[PDB]
């Protein structure tokens, strides 16, 4: 089924967020969200996202991943939101048939991991996730446990948590 | 389905 998004009260914001220290390449090493996830799936492959901070304090955000036979890219702009560490998708008013998103950096140490919360609407359909980012692809058990704990705190069952499989194609 | 399955999901499609 479809779990409702937690209130923002339950989503910490990283105190004193430093946009220029969050810049750079991250691997998506965990994700928990309210979308379905069935068991005869192909495993979800790890991909990377590069946050490039601009002068104007927006990020150019580029993701790269591996499909079945080719590398894929996705590029978009995140602009600052209401508090440091919060961003929204895109520079101008929601283009005719568009997506909108809120992004909140919950925690990060900049040089190892980050947990970032996303609420997305697309074609009037709502979803949310928490993404666990790493500077490297290796995810150790204590951090997996902390992410499972955090995801439960937002109302997500274990079966809505995935740790993407590390791969070498495209993302290095 | 999606290669880009976390973050601003679907924003490319």
């Amino acid at each position: 089924d479809l779990i409702p998004a937690p209130p923002l009260s339950k989503v910490p914001l990283q105190q004193n967020f430093q946009d220029n220290q969050f810049h750079g390449k991250w691997y998506v090493v965990g994700v928990a969200g309210n979308k379905s996830l069935r068991e005869d799936k192909d495993p979800w492959k790890m991909y990377a996202t590069i946050y490039e901070l601009k002068e104007d304090k927006s990020y150019n955000v580029t993701s790269v991943g591996f499909g079945t036979k080719k590398c894929h890219y996705k590029i978009r702009t995140f602009v600052p939101g209401s508090q440091p560490g919060e961003f929204t998708l895109g520079r101008i008013k929601s283009r005719p048939g568009r997506t909108s998103a809120l992004v909140r950096v919950v925690s990060t140490n900049y040089n190892q991991h980050a947990m970032v919360f996303f609420k997305v609407v697309q074609q009037n359909r709502e979803s949310f996730n928490i993404t666990l980012y790493g500077r490297t692809k290796e995810l150790t058990s204590e951090l997996k446990e902390n992410f499972i704990r955090f995801s439960k705190s937002l109302g997500l069952p274990e079966n809505h948590i995935v740790f993407p499989v590390p791969i070498d194609q495209c993302i290095d | 389905k999606l290669v880009f399955f976390a973050e601003d999901v679907g924003s490319n499609k």
